């Protein structure tokens, strides 16, 4: 119930946000074979969609 | 070297062998002393000289 | 025509015909094509001479033709030359791990380090020195890497090109290690480096007055590491006003076919490519 | 005002008034001073500050 | 080949598996904290003599010379860092958020 | 020895500084990180090579 | 060496009745395995946003390709020809064969269509099938996406404007495509973008290494072809340690061993008689 307990993370545009999206990092040039962890909890095209 | 037609042309002993681990591993791994894997069915057992 | 018989002056013992029936739809190259050989003309050891050149046999087993080994029942050894097309199993002795889409080219054996050199054929005068089955990567490489050895070393004192290809004639493709032994400086790397020169020479001249400044403009707008590495390869000797669309064109397709006649020296056409690889890494089934 | 150009923000007039005056919110006006450079960043981690 | 197809016959879920046993772990619990440098090979910093220094004091070397492996990695993907010498632990895993 | 002692500042070139000063730039539990490049050269307590 | 190749989803009849249409034509498979999954099958795993098409040709001409030859229930009876014996196709290109001519496989151009492959699609996934064009259109409209691509890094001038125009249009007898820029908004597509580096670099390398290696290698047997070679490179400029020239030698000849797939175009086919409405031929595999 409150806001964001991190917002250089959730709201759309942050460090994290433009770091670990795949649009983002597909965008940023990215090795596609390393696996980061945090990349499941970060996007929203497998999410909300 | 110890020649494998005398094994493969010769009629053996149907026995329930039951090792432990895999067979592949037990090859791989050397347990055994001399291994002689072929992975298709070569016919190198016909030439009797 | 199809099959090719030979024989040898000794006779064969059970022990030398199954060290040989070990390598059934093995390679073995033919100098000449006739229907009936001798063995002193199989395999390579009949062109096999040290302080000689490791690429003057490259450019010799090049031009041999091919066969696979096959039916051996006494004093017939049974080559077999391999029709354009059809699907044959063949199988290495040369120790390096193979992949599927990877295509095959023969190079002659080079020494692999462990001063072992199997021969697996010992006669009175005559080994048999089998040619080595290797993927495409590695043949390119060993290719571009000898024409290293002989266009960088000219006018150069032994101590600098032995600190130099005491490291370059490593290459450590798919944890294995090798050794190119003899680039010795023969007329056929003179003629090699010589259509280099031109070619070279060729794509210099006849290229456009914006392909020379591409790079320039991508160091004047963008940021990356491999633009950093062009900028510490071309930076120490530091609007299109012409325009032609045609003559770009022409002027690309003369870019082609010379650069086409340069990677010819190193590329060339294959042999082998695979279907399957036998998961022991032994034998694999093949078209050509 | 040209705030978000200056290279001192709002918190640093907004600490300097509510501080006491014990020769130690001098060094905090100090060493709220360190940047944010990468170069910044590892220098000031590599002393595990 | 065969071909066998299978019909659902059920109205909800007729089956149901349950995670029951941890024989043992593959990664390490570590603090191992992800190589950033393999992972975007395709941004340095626009000056030079900062990206070495950042390249001199972050443990990373410099790639020298332009190699086919530098080339694959830069424009495809493949496994940059090499599998060590010595896992007495295991497979080594961690990740990084501000 | 004394009067030259400019005759060394005239001109004007950075000295790379020692490995001995490399060494004792490190906190505690830093010595023993893959980072210190120091290593090689510490082997024995008593003769620092 | 026959193959097969089923579907997971619920595949209708409408979806077979426009597909069997496609029932002799080329369909590359990433692996020659005697069952595979129709994921696998086609081109569309492999197109993305930030890749182009230089990458696709690439991956292409590496890639295995076979013929497409019957229907089933729901196993395709995919065929891998060989090489010599001969064949029958259908032209999925934009080209009118005509007789003996040598096709060429690029990938297809139109990404995004207007045709869209009459919406033969399932969830998240789509059938394409790559142009067969013969080799005089192939290698031209290579060339074409290449001088393309050079003029897209200053393209705020607008006489490179009109001339870009005039590169996205073609001729050949009866056809006219219109091919769509690399470049969309202000950034270019990172394999067009490193094969035009690559091609760019490897000429600089040879400008400022012809004149070392003339030098390096006139000091043998002289020849009047190498005092030609100089007065090229003498005209070309009145115009206007081992550790660096190693290193120099080394990146000429990686970077232009990333030019293959465009300096060498391998024939795939040798064309036989046509058909009326010229949609299918007999022809004869190669390679």
């Amino acid at each position: 119930f409150a806001a964001t307990h991190n917002p250089w993370a959730s709201q759309a545009g942050c460090l994290s946000d433009v770091l670990y999206n795949t649009r983002h990092r597909e965008r940023l040039g990215y090795n596609s074979k390393f696996y980061s962890p945090c990349a499941q909890y970060f996007n929203t095209e497998e999410i909300i969609a | 070297m110890e020649n494998w037609s005398a094994l493969e042309l010769l009629p053996k002993v149907g026995i329930p062998t039951d090792f432990l681990t895999h067979v592949k591993t037990s090859a791989g791994e050397e347990m055994f002393e001399a291994l002689r894997i072929y992975y298709g069915d070569d016919p190198e057992r016909y030439n009797i000289h | 025509e199809a099959n090719i018989f030979c024989t040898f002056d000794h006779k064969l013992s059970i022990a030398d015909v199954g060290k040989l029936t070990k390598l059934v739809a093995a390679v073995v190259p033919i100098p000449q094509r006739l229907h009936l050989i001798k063995h002193y003309q199989l395999g390579l050891h009949q062109f096999v001479d040290h302080t000689r050149g490791y690429v003057r046999l490259r450019g010799l087993l090049r031009n041999m033709t091919l066969t696979l080994m096959r039916r051996v029942e006494g004093n017939q050894i049974l080559l077999h030359v391999p029709t354009h097309g059809l699907l044959y199993t063949v199988l290495n002795t040369g120790p390096v791990t193979w992949e599927k889409g990877d295509a095959l080219c023969v190079l002659p054996p080079l020494f692999h380090g462990p001063l072992a050199r199997e021969n697996l054929l010992t006669l009175g005068q005559w080994e048999l020195v089998l040619p080595w089955i290797v993927p495409m990567p590695l043949a390119l490489e060993i290719n571009q890497r000898l024409l290293i050895m002989g266009l960088f070393s000219l006018d150069r004192s032994y101590e600098e090109v032995k600190a130099a290809v005491q490291q370059l004639q490593t290459i450590t493709f798919r944890d294995a290690t090798f050794t190119i032994p003899d680039p010795v400086i023969d007329q056929h790397l003179l003629i090699d480096m010589k259509t280099a020169c031109l070619s070279m020479s060729m794509v210099a001249n006849l290229a456009s007055e914006l392909t020379m400044t591409y790079v320039r403009k991508l160091a004047l707008e963008d940021s990356s590491m491999l633009l950093v590495k062009c900028q510490e390869l071309l930076m120490r000797l530091d609007r299109p006003q012409h325009v032609s669309p045609d003559d770009e064109i022409a002027r690309l397709s003369a870019l082609f076919v010379m650069l086409r006649q340069l990677d010819d020296l190193i590329r060339e056409q294959v042999v082998f490519t695979v279907c399957d690889v036998s998961p022991d890494n032994k034998s694999a089934t093949c078209i050509f | 005002a040209h705030e978000y150009h200056n290279w001192l923000r709002s918190p640093f007039s907004r600490y300097s008034a509510t501080c006491p005056n014990v020769l130690h919110s001098v060094m905090t006006l100090a060493a709220m001073l360190y940047k944010i450079s990468p170069v910044s960043l590892v220098l000031q981690t590599k002393a595990h500050i | 080949t065969q071909n066998i197809n299978t019909v659902d016959m059920g109205l909800g879920y007729t089956s149901n598996t349950c995670v029951a046993y941890v024989n043992r772990v593959r990664t390490d619990m570590g603090v191992r904290v992800q190589d950033l440098f393999r992972v975007f090979p395709m941004n340095v910093y626009r000056h030079d003599e900062v990206d070495r220094w950042i390249r001199h004091a972050a443990g990373v070397e410099r790639p020298q010379l332009l190699d086919t492996e530098t080339i694959s990695m830069l424009t495809f993907g493949s496994m940059s860092e090499r599998n060590a010498a010595a896992t007495v632990h295991g497979q080594k895993a961690a990740c990084e958020l501000i | 020895a004394a009067r030259r002692i400019p005759h060394f500042y005239r001109v004007r070139r950075e000295v790379p500084r020692t490995v001995n000063e490399m060494k004792q730039d490190f906190v505690v539990t830093d010595f023993y990180k893959v980072g210190n490049i120091t290593l090689y050269t510490e082997l024995h307590p008593f003769f620092d090579f």
